[PDB]
RNA sequence: AGGGGAUCGAAGACGAUCAGAUACCGUCGUAGUCUUAACCAUAAACUAUGCCGAUUAGGGAUCGGACGGCGUUUAUUUUUGACCCGUUCGGCACCUUACGAUAAAUCAAAAUGUUUGGGCUCCUGGGGGAGUAUGGUCGCAAGGCUGAAACUUAAAGAAAUUG
């Protein structure tokens, strides 16, 4: 509720406004362990729960019930993430799940289909991912068509900012939780493909943690 | 499912091996599958060693040894408590147990 | 027995590149293989390559510089007209902007884009991107 | 990187591994930077000018990064007769 | 000599110090990755490491050390008894934190433990006995320099110093020489030829 | 007859904070503890005094791991600067004949590096 | 029970929110 | 169909146990168990993992052949044989590891597959009915090979977790 006390060096640096934006943190691949980092840079992040499911466990009296929650976050302009958490009571699960969703926000790469006319709208390449017997593939699509996908993964693609794509699924897609994790891995690998336009060598610079001096 | 990688037999590179007779129930098991124990002991027990010594007529005497090699089926193996059930991770350990050399 | 020296060469290159090596060795060397390597070189996907000449068949040692994703071969050499050549580029290339499909025609073996510029067709032998 | 009219449109441009050339993805923990100081004629270390290298987690995990560093240092004239091809 | 002058060649006294502590004796096992750092294997005996490559690799490690802005960001680890005193004296002479004995796993990952640290560099005596430190270092992107013998894992170790790694005198001598180089490259010693006033036996171990 | 954690922690903290004012005699520690502490039970005060007087009986005869008091630490860093006058590695004084012993390919290594002037004697080693 | 809690909470944005009659 | 027939022992006959015991336990005991000349062609015939070819990681054992070396032992003694150190070819296997694969157990192949094409042959499509009926074919017979339909059902099944 009230103003937060930094625990890490990065937290102190953000508090002093010594770092510009998230893209250098992404460039240097630094771990994030505190959810106030994301919302200090990115307001208006929409969150939306998929469903809540009970889980059992046998005990002397009977069966012990816990509740599992599915939560994803996104800004519809290139940032998306999800979190999974179970707890003994539903309400705790939703708030705690939101924290992991904020902690797992990643950037996406958006490309062109054919000719370029500003505001990239589709995937740069075709990418796919697998998580335990579920495979989801994304294909670039021409401008104008809508999203052709299941209702579950259409929301994730809508919140990721991708405008045109083709989708195909294989394996046992009945596991909704696994399906979302497979789509998230496929989107996570968009920046992992080396297109020919990235062949130019880049210059390495020292990280903000190294070249800044933290407060006591 | 495989409970053991070697099928509990120790036989790779051949098709057949002649069986043997269990020393307790007279069952037939393959020789490579049976459990083999070699035992070396004295003819007489340690309390009787002196009684034989002073009842001998050869001044100092050395009692002879006795040598046996017993072999059992697995059904008689864990009923005679020669070997016992081990844990899942402890199954894959074929080093002989370290016999106590101090006995407290 | 050995049924595709081209397949052996591309498979060895793909394995070494995926595992991060810098040099590759190819046991059998042929004219079609070298003509394929020159196409790769003209687009910068590889570096120097050397063909040692023993009297049996010769060998190849290629120098890698990263930058290469995958290079495969189609084993049954289909017959493709000029009009349906865009089916294949729609099928087995991540995007139209980059990537090449290697063809064999009466004017030598060549990539699909300048082969389209030459307005010629033939048989398909492989691809790389 | 993509372009439409000469202006950058990519959200950010990632870096490349020095040992293998693979791009280091975001959230790829296990990728490190190595900074090398610069010495003067009398042996003191001048402050603020340094040489930077980057290694990915993939190349680090199998463990040849020590030899890759030897290769890069020898190429940049930091070491003598430590790396060679048999 | 693009980035190094000729004053960094090892002096005869230094090589003397090296060959007086039997730091050139290895184990029967020969790792494949340490093959470059092998002179020859003894006929009916152990491998022999090349001390000449040791000198530059030690200098390079010192050049890594100096690049850190404030010395308090460097952390040095030791678990075996033979390196406790040498690591602590290294921590006192330079600026660095030292962890001797048990490591308390979760130090680099959990932010509520008492021994919570955010280092920029890690120095390890032995990768085999300090595998946990390297394993947790692999999660948050910190380079490690470590002392290695002829047989030793090279998992996630950017810089390796070839040494005996098991002798009583060798570990202390190497830690002492590394500290000397760090001070020499800074302005503390002020001169390459002048000798240091601390005795090498100070970085040793005593039974009681 | 095993003492719980509350006594274990109270005995350790009292011993390390206030070492010299109390001794091996149980009677003295009985009156020492309650004056310098706030304890709500008489038997619990007895529990602490009885166990705490046990510690100094074994500390008096050799130190024990897990316990450190003000007098004890200061002894460590005074003793840890011990250093001889002649180095154990140094052999010009330690060995009567300054020249030392190495093996053949070590001498060859010296030949490669150029430090030929070191006076050493080479002896072959082989068993086979 | 899980369905009951989701409507009851009235503090989160669900995928589909029913409108009474 | 002949020879041989010690020992075990289907069928069978007794003694116990048991409420019953045509069984488990004990004493006997025919065909059979062996061999010569001909049939039969099925087994959890199992590595439940087809055959040829290429590449991919560290280790130390071990069987056969060849090559190099410091020594010991020993003989009508040397060269040979035995032991020791290192390299290589071809096998039956093993330990660690995952950059990889799978639902998982686990795997140097079960890897190089959504970024899907090295060559060839065979087999399967929810569970029962059913390897059944019928036709054909081989066999002295026992049986082998090939092989349905009517009807019925919302679950059978695999790997792992807590009790
Ligand atoms: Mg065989
Ligand atoms: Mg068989
Ligand atoms: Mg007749
Ligand atoms: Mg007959
Ligand atoms: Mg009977
Ligand atoms: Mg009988
Ligand atoms: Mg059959
Ligand atoms: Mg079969
Ligand atoms: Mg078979
Ligand atoms: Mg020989
Ligand atoms: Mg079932
Ligand atoms: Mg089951
Ligand atoms: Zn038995």
């Amino acid at each position: 509720e009230k103003e937060w006390q930094p625990v890490t060096k990065l937290g102190r640096l953000v508090k002093a406004g010594k770092i510009k934006s998230m893209e250098e943190i992404y460039l240097h691949s630094l771990p994030i362990k505190e959810y106030q980092i994301v919302d200090y840079f990115l307001p208006k992040l929409k969150d939306e729960v998929m469903k809540i499911k009970p889980v059992q466990k046998q005990t002397r009296a009977g069966q012990r019930t816990r509740f599992k929650a599915i939560v994803l976050i996104g800004d519809s302009d290139g940032h998306v993430g999800l979190g999974i958490k179970t707890s003994k009571e539903v309400a705790t699960a939703i708030r705690a799940a939101i924290i992991i969703a904020k902690l797992s926000v990643i950037p996406v790469r958006r490309g062109y289909w054919g000719a370029n006319l500003g505001r990239p709208h589709s995937l740069p390449v075709k990418q796919s991912g697998k998580c335990g017997s579920v495979t989801v593939r994304l294909i670039p699509a021409p401008r104008g068509t809508s999203l052709v996908a299941s209702p579950a993964v259409k929301r994730l693609l809508q919140l990721a900012g991708i405008e045109d794509a083709y989708t195909s699924s294989s394996g046992s897609t009945k596991t909704l939780e696994n399906t979302l994790k497979a789509t998230f891995a496929a989107v996570a690998n968009t920046y992992g493909f080396l297109t020919p336009n990235l062949w130019k060598e880049t210059k390495l610079i020292r990280s903000p943690l190294e070249e800044y001096a933290d407060t006591l | 499912v495989k409970k053991r990688k070697n099928n509990g037999r120790n036989k790779k590179g051949r098709g057949h091996v002649k069986p043997i007779r269990c020393s307790n129930c007279a069952r037939c098991t393959p020789k490579d599958k049976a459990i083999k124990r070699f035992t070396i002991r004295n003819m007489v027990e340690s309390a009787a060693i002196r009684d034989i010594s002073d009842a001998s007529v050869f001044a100092e005497y050395t009692v002879p040894k006795m040598y046996l090699k017993l072999q059992y089926c697995v059904s008689c193996a864990i009923h005679g408590k020669i070997v016992r059930v081990r844990s899942r991770e402890g199954r894959r350990n074929r080093a002989p147990p370290p016999r106590v050399r101090y006995n407290k | 027995v050995r049924t595709s020296v081209l397949h052996d060469a591309l498979n060895s290159i793909n394995n070494a590149e995926k595992m991060g090596k810098r040099q590759v060795m190819i046991r059998p060397s042929s004219k079609v293989i070298v003509k394929f390597l020159q196409v790769m070189q003209r687009h910068g996907y590889i570096g120097e390559f050397e063909e040692v000449d023993n009297h049996r068949s010769g060998k190849i040692v290629v120098q890698l510089n990263g930058r290469l994703n995958k290079c495969g071969v189609i084993s049954p050499r289909y017959n493709v007209r000029l009009a349906e050549l865009e089916k294949w580029v729609t099928k087995l290339l991540p995007a139209r902007q980059f990537g090449y499909v290697i063809l064999t025609t009466s004017a030598g073996i060549m990539d699909h884009e300048e082969a389209r510029r030459k307005h010629v067709a033939g048989k398909i032998i492989g691809f790389f991107y | 990187m993509e372009n439409d009219r000469g202006e950058i449109v990519d959200l950010y441009v990632p870096r490349k591994c020095s040992a293998t050339g693979r791009i280091i993805k975001a959230k790829d923990h296990g990728s490190c930077q190595i900074t090398i100081a610069k010495v003067d004629e009398n042996g003191r270390a001048i402050q603020g000018e340094n040489i930077i290298y980057a290694f990915s987690g993939f190349v680090r995990a199998m463990g040849e990064s020590d030899d890759a560093l030897n290769r890069l240092a020898q190429r940049d004239g930091l070491l003598k007769n430590v790396w060679s091809a048999q | 000599p693009a980035n190094l002058p000729s004053i960094f060649n090892p002096t005869s006294a230094d090589i003397e110090q090296l060959l007086a502590a039997q730091c050139h004796i290895g184990s029967k096992n020969l790792n494949v990755h340490m093959q470059p750092y092998v002179w020859k294997t003894r006929a009916d005996g152990v491998n022999i490491i090349n001390l000449g490559k040791t000198w530059e690799k030690l200098v390079l490690a010192a050049r890594i050390i100096v690049a850190i802005d404030n010395p308090s960001d460097v952390c040095v680890i030791s678990s075996r008894p033979f390196g406790q005193r040498a690591v602590l004296k290294f921590a006192a002479h330079t600026g660095a934190q030292a962890i001797a004995g048990r490591f308390t796993p979760g130090s680099f990952t959990n932010y509520i433990t008492r021994s919570f640290k955010e280092p920029r560099l890690i120095v390890v005596t032995d990768p085999r006995t300090d595998a946990q430190a390297i394993k947790e270092a692999s999660y948050v992107n910190i380079p490690v320099i470590a002392l290695c013998d002829t047989d030793s894992p090279l998992e996630y170790v950017d810089v390796a110093i070839p040494t005996n790694n098991k002798g009583r005198h060798s570990v202390g001598l190497i830690w002492w020489m590394l500290a000397r180089e760090v001070l020499r490259l800074r302005g503390t010693i002020y001169n390459r030829e002048t000798p240091w006033d601390v005795m090498p036996d100070l970085y040793f171990y005593r039974d009681p | 007859r095993v003492r719980t954690k509350t006594v274990k922690k109270s005995a350790k903290v009292i011993i390390e904070k206030y070492y010299p004012r109390l001794t091996l005699d149980f009677e003295t520690n009985k009156r020492v503890c309650d004056e310098i502490a706030v304890i709500s039970s008489k038997r619990l005060r007895n529990k602490i005094a009885g166990y705490t007087t046990h510690l100094m009986k074994r500390i008096q005869r050799g130190p024990v791991r897990g316990i450190s008091f003000k007098l004890q630490e200061e002894e460590r860093e005074r003793k840890d600067q011990y250093v001889p006058e002649v180095s154990a590695l140094d052999f010009h004084q330690n060995s009567e004949t300054g020249m030392l012993d190495i093996d053949q390919e070590t001498k060859d290594l010296l030949k490669h590096l150029g430090f030929d002037s070191i006076p050493v004697n080479v002896i072959p080693v082989t068993q086979s | 029970e899980g369905e009951a809690e989701l409507k009851d909470e009235q503090a989160a944005e669900e995928i589909a929110q029913t409108e009474k009659k």
